């Protein structure tokens, strides 16, 4: 289960 | 024993290439089990270990659709980072990520991870408490403030304590080994001197220690070694050597320490 | 910044003259990940050289394993040649059977 990033850098 | 899952992700921009290349590698217990690559013909998450094949199509379709979001997320972040560091166009830039969870022998969460590196150097990281961020660079404070106001740490804490753990359990069950080293000493002339080289072969995992002792105390100076290296078959190799007077072969003893042994091995040159 | 490739050239199995084996070129601790790797027999490029996929370790540095079939003789020289942005010139590491 790979992660899902939210806010960009 | 303890267990772990990891996702290593990379985005690379090159001199002319128009848009970045995105690679994601998944590890269970420090071994690769899934991989995605935006360069491939039909970019998708692919199984990289035989035990992963028992997952059906909508597993792979869900993972792949996430990897396409990540690809865009990294593309935008590479663009923002370019301006934070006042970098001009026409360079090569890299963005990297490590995320995952560590479990103890009781299969409970020991520690979560989420770290980022720009240009191969630490950029921002989630602290062990999964609530606050560490960011050293002055350009990185912009990102730390954005992620604090948006509360992004809560999203990643939920993932690390929940999905990371539960899907690792599922992977562990479906895939539920160490290989002990076989060691030997070799003989090489140096006129009036000789080098003895203690080999370790066929061991897994990679962590290992090789020492030489002169009928007593360890030899730290005088010790030539190599970094542990893959055989290519899943096992690893290493050796350590010392220079010795030609008549003193048997006053030197090699020790081999590895997590797969009942106790450390002890061996000498035997002609 | 750029990180200089460390290179090891070695056989998968203890070498024996006249016996098939695998020759490995292990390249670690380099950045950026773009890199060229060529394996050589007596100065000539060995065709069919298998290259592992792009991977990186805990410290963010990339590593690559290259390997190819070979049969050691007493007189054949095998080497690995690596081109990377951290170096002005390519770096050649020669195979040493006893190492």
């Amino acid at each position: 289960m790979c992660p899902r990033m939210t806010a960009v850098m | 024993g303890p267990h772990s899952m990891r996702y290593f992700e990379t985005a690379v921009s090159r001199p002319g290439l128009e848009e970045p290349r995105y690679i994601s590698v998944g590890y269970v217990d420090n071994k690769e089990f899934v991989r995605f690559d935006s360069d491939a013909e039909n970019p998708r998450y692919e199984p990289r270990a035989p035990w992963m094949e028992q997952e059906g199509p909508e597993y792979w379709e869900r993972e792949t659709q996430k990897a396409k979001g990540q690809e865009q997320w990294f593309r935008v972040s590479l663009r923002n980072l370019l301006g934070y560091y006042n970098q001009s166009a026409g360079g090569s830039h890299t963005l990297q990520q490590m995320s995952g969870c560590d479990l103890g022998s009781d299969w409970r969460l020991l520690r979560g991870y989420l770290q980022f590196a720009y240009e191969g150097r630490d950029y921002i990281a989630l602290n062990e408490d999964l609530k606050t961020w560490t960011a050293a660079d002055m350009a990185a404070q912009i990102t730390r403030r954005k992620w604090e106001q948006s509360g992004a740490a809560e999203h990643y804490k939920a993932y690390l304590e929940g999905e990371c753990v539960e899907w690792l359990h599922r992977y562990l069950k479906n895939g539920n080994r160490t290989d002990s080293p076989k060691a030997h000493v070799t003989h090489h002339p140096r006129k009036g001197e000789v080098t003895l080289r203690c080999w370790a072969l066929g061991f897994y995992p990679a962590d290992i220690t090789l020492t030489w002792q002169l009928n007593g105390e360890e030899l730290t100076q005088d010790m030539e070694l190599v970094e542990t290296r893959p055989a290519g078959d899943g096992t690893f190799q290493k050796w350590a050597s010392v220079v010795v007077p030609l008549g003193k072969e048997q006053n030197y003893t090699c020790r081999v320490y590895h997590e797969g042994l009942p106790e450390p091995l002890t061996l000498r040159w035997e002609p | 910044i750029q990180k200089t490739p460390q290179i090891q050239v070695y056989s998968r199995h203890p070498p024996e003259n006249g016996k098939p084996n695998i020759l490995n070129c292990y390249v670690t601790q380099f950045h950026p990940p773009h890199i060229e790797i060529q394996m050589l027999k007596n100065g000539k490029k060995i065709p069919k050289v298998e290259m592992s996929d792009m991977s990186f370790s805990k410290d963010w540095s990339f590593y690559i394993l290259a390997h190819t079939e070979f049969t050691p003789t007493e007189t054949d020289t095998y080497a690995c040649r690596v081109k990377h942005d951290s170096m002005a010139e390519p770096k050649t590491v020669y195979w040493d059977r006893d190492m």
